[PDB]
């Protein structure tokens, strides 16, 4: 995937290649900047589904905002379309199915636009004609606008031709009907993308504050160490949770520091208990880290 | 005239049903075609004729109308025009498209800053059958044993 | 809302394609900033000519401001300065706040001011500029977009504008106008407000002085507690002030941690003494945080 | 400087519009990076073929460098490798520094190299490349912009060029040239320097070893005071070094904090032992700090 | 880096697999040579037609040489002879060292010469040749690779090429150019000189 | 006997000659290496014969290298 | 067991043809090496990270090895490094011999590791790598073959693996692990052992020093012949050590001849004093040969 930045001379032909390559470069630059501060500048920002038809084996997305591993930003609110409804009838046999958002891989050799024909390789782009209002003047007209060939796919089926990112997990309930997993977390780009995590984080802060206030009132270096750790962390953790619209890496580090300090005096916990950060599988990062922190706070 | 043809399947290695070199296989992205097209190059000596040949012009339309019958489905024809830069319009934007509006990849030549040489521009391509997909596989077939 | 155009063979050239392509690129830049920053908007620089202030004229000389909707205004790099604000109409006030205003985008178009008047302001201006080509040697006139920037009073109706504070004016002893020496707009860089930089420098000075005294005295437990807190913070806070070109959120966290630890020593101060971060009204964040830190260090 | 084009219904399409639009977008991207990073520039990759050094030739294999003015050079994705540098001309030297040079942009135009004579270097090259259209299947030749990259010696006049260090060469035992095993260019990512990366990994390992023994052992107040510092630092240092694709400023701060705390215990090593961060010359930043940390932990 | 291809059922057939495989095999052969030989590279043949020296032209007839980086040049079997060297620009000299130059590899691709010009010389050239199938009784035209070889003088800039001495020319008593009777190329085979 | 180094061009017709030439080159290269150290890099490695039927005018090999 | 393909006329593009050609090519190259050298295999490089030994872990940093069946491993150019070796289960021992292991080829297939469990270790791994074409500009992904290398202990069952020594660990006075200061693996390239380089350098120095003394000085028969022996041997030994990148067999022969002659002057020792060459255990070859030569030269 080479990018051929165009040159504009005294006089020349305009070409599709100039425009396509220039756009590619600008996307590349944006991605390059993100990577200066964040190891994993991709993931889910938002994901919402209409569960009304879920009892009838239909998974209907209502809003998806996902940044893909290769700098491509999908936003069905601002500049894209929602995927077709996923039929769960074919996975009735299973008690659990994971669903991912799939985006067809770019073909370096062209043929990326979907012309309505069938082929082995899924097409990436679609052409939709819409009425676009000119900003400067008062006229509007039809313009060919690029849309992405988004689709929801079963996580367990072959997905070789697609770049994928998890959006939801479904399980079978007591009544045998499909429902959403109460504790599923996709790769997150922003904390606000997963309400379940936000709730647990809020609870942690509450307990932390309560522990702090009680200990502060009751006033051996152990006392001061535990209190210092609480006082040091709280002013920062609070701000992070008040404005939950930033990459998890920032939160992880603050929580990790807190766990690290607390484990200094614990004599029943493993100093290596703190999990490594994993972007793809956040479920194995935050839920256990938070559980550890809760136990450490209780063990005063 | 050379055209690139997409492949239905890529060239791969197999054990049970391997490809024989008798098929003269090529790598899996695109094959060449030098038996499907001819190139028809035009050249004019006046602005009137040029405008007529440009997309939206009456000569462009008439030529395709004649090819429709004269060549029919036998061959496709690639059309291009070679004329002095002085006979071409300066690419300009418009809030509304038009038949005579310059096209991005064919005629949209930018204005020169008072730096005529001959410019080659595209006119279009003649093709009757678009090869779109409506096969509707099959339910039955002619099956006499005879 | 944003239509990413499909560039392809046979396509026509329409202004919508270009306007929409640009909008998307701006969006992407904004999206990236938000990955690390809660409030990626505010003032980078703002300078005014005080010379005519005694005669009710506020004449800006330099403005670099990132607006809440991703719009970047830079009168040094790629824009024009706003018209001079006439302060005569507010001569009956002892204090007035000045904001930089940029008219809101019209979703229905008509965003370009062609000289026609209406009930709603427009933000785009058309200027003809003789712009030098880079590749070759020739030069010619092109249509350049400038922004309809204006200085408005904070107390005026501003529903039709997107605004950001730039300066505050007060009446002096002689009744003349003068600038308020203790005013802080929403910032993207620390250097954007000299008043703050001065206070930050003083903090570092006092911190270092106390650190040195404590080191000399090497109650042993108490001394270790405090030295650890100070020695940990100093190597970081210094670097942040040495290169004062970073979003304030970064400074806040570093200072907040220090205040947090120090409040474990001084019982007379409530833990909640540390203010929450507020981007819109930084005057209620840094000045009191710094005051608290100074008191904690003095003690 | 930058004249953002105004796209209008009746506007003509002129080269200047495209050149200015591109300039703005680069500027905007740079502005965003600058919100969190004091020095958003430096080396990402600087690989050379060592096998030709014995034959007095320096042939770059992969260069990724972000220049001081927001320009990104990438020979892996969108540019060409520089001409082979002849080391024959420095036969009288035992140590030479190599910098990657990029000619300054001329505000007055004449930036494109048309093969004519010039007293100053050109910045842009024009290459003809048959480029594939992504939407359809057809392809056609376009004018591709390539940069006039070249390797120059540090001791040469470089007034007309932007420069960034990429490698240092020294004499081997046989008098032949070889690459200096301990050289660090201005870094944009940690992975750009295997030398530094190796030492950083070693530091973490030493940190862990000391942690473990203190953790095993559990007047003992000094154990707890120190152990806390180690337990606090490790969970973060580990992450940063595990996946080494972050701007050095982030690592510096973490390492500095650790040194800060450790210098609260040591008496021999002054608090001021921690070096200031310098982006241009990391060689005077990291190897000092790392040595200090190793001594403090070993003690 | 060399990426040995993984051959398996269902795998795609790609030109990259072949190019990487070739590189590996050359590397392996070079490794073996180095087990016993300190300097595997050197000249095997450097035969020139010196009858044209009186007319300021140096024309190689058979060149065989292994380069410092394992590249093997074989005029007799696989490679073409370089263009004839014009000595008219050597008028003011009495002694010239001639080397065979070979452009060095571009790490990021673009090694094949497509007829365009560039700052750094291309290494490979594509030619069409008639090749007989050994098994059967048929011939066809196929594409083959040749090295972009050329003769250059030692006093010229040679940074962009790997070089190996092949001949030395000295002014004779008559003012004519001739091959120096006592010149020895770095030898790989004793019979080469 | 010429030995070509085939160009594995993408999209070109794939031919049996390309494989024959590639193999020939690799053999040539290996032979070239051997000749750098040994004047006569050829001969017998194994020549084990079955002489059990030799009394009946029949000679056969069991292993030849 | 190697079935060279027949590329004629309507040949079939089968994966077996390519695999068999590769097998032959390696065999052929190996056959050539064996014309001059008895043992064309061994270690070229074996660099390890010493900072993990305090934490009971051994991790190679650079391995270049040629196995007994022509297989060439090079983690600088084509191969990956082996997983970190956990020495915890070896703790009871005071001395540990570590070898590099590679599972034997299965003639009956199943050589590729597909992640499944099996009683016989898989030797090949499939890695996806984006590889740039050399001839043209196009860049694309291919399946790259990597060796399934691992470190194993000499005392473990190694029936299913090819293997050779790469390092030996011993416990230090403090009980911590440390690489044995005097370990030599079977060498392919003389320079592979830094300790050997040092000892050889000392020998050459002493040889030259003794030569110069006798040379300047020139019962006189013994003097002439002792000097002759040194004058003859030195010019070649020097060349062998000046560019020390040759198979050990060449050096051994040259040194052995010198020792042989020197034993004609000494009556204080045997005539079979010169050790036989052993490739697998060079430790019993060079260290005593060199010691013998040093002592004989000193005896003069």
């Amino acid at each position: 995937m080479k990018i051929y930045r165009p040159l504009w001379e005294d006089g020349a032909f305009l070409m599709p290649q100039q425009f396509q390559q220039q756009a590619a470069w600008d996307v590349h630059l944006a991605d390059s900047v993100a990577r200066m501060g964040l190891a994993h500048p991709w993931g889910v920002v938002a994901a919402e589904f209409d569960d009304s038809l879920l009892p009838l084996s239909r998974l209907n997305a209502t809003r998806l905002i996902v940044r893909f591993p290769d700098g491509t930003l999908i936003d069905t609110e601002r500049a894209d379309n929602l995927p077709p409804v996923c039929d769960l009838s074919t996975v009735s046999d299973r008690s659990l199915v994971d669903i991912v958002l799939a985006l067809p891989l770019l073909n370096a050799n062209g043929g990326n636009l979907d012309n309505g024909s069938e082929s082995e390789r899924p097409r990436r782009w679609k052409s939709e004609r819409v009425n676009v209002q000119e900003l400067a003047g008062h006229e509007q007209s039809e313009v060919a606008v690029l849309r992405h060939n988004l689709t929801l796919r079963m996580a367990h089926q072959e997905n070789a031709a697609w770049l994928t990112c998890p959006v939801t997990r479904l399980v079978r309930d007591a009544q045998g009907q499909w429902c959403r997993d109460p504790r599923f977390i996709p790769p997150l780009l922003t904390l606000s993308a997963s309400p379940s995590l936000m709730t647990e984080l809020a609870e942690l802060l509450h307990h932390l504050q309560a522990r702090r206030q009680r200990l502060m009132s009751m006033r051996d270096v152990s006392l001061f160490w535990l209190l210092n750790a609480l006082n040091s962390a709280e002013p920062v953790l609070k701000e992070l949770l008040d404005m939950p619209y930033r990459h998890p890496e920032l939160l992880y580090r603050e929580l990790a520091r807190l766990a690290g300090s607390l484990l200094t005096f614990s004599l029943e916990h493993n100093v290596d208990a703190v999990p490594a950060y994993h972007h793809e599988t956040p479920e194995n990062v935050f839920p256990p880290l938070l559980s550890l922190l809760n136990r450490l706070l209780e063990a005063s | 005239d050379r055209r690139r043809i997409p492949l239905k399947t890529p060239l791969t290695m197999r054990v049970h049903h391997p490809v024989s070199l008798k098929s003269r296989p090529v790598m899996g992205d695109h094959a060449t075609d030098v038996n499907g097209q001819v190139l028809l190059q035009l050249s004019t000596q006046t602005g009137s004729e040029v405008q007529g040949w440009l997309p939206g012009g009456h000569l462009y339309s008439d030529l395709l109308a004649l090819l429709h019958v004269y060549l029919g489905s036998r061959l496709d024809v690639r059309l291009q025009l070679c004329v002095e830069r002085s006979l071409l319009p300066d690419a300009r934007l418009s809030c509304r498209p038009a038949a005579g509006s310059p096209q991005l990849g064919r005629t949209a030549v930018m204005r020169t800053q008072a730096k005529a040489r001959v410019m080659t521009i595209s006119l279009g391509r003649y093709q009757r059958v678009q090869e779109h997909y409506q096969r509707k596989e099959t339910q039955e077939n002619g099956d006499y044993r005879w």
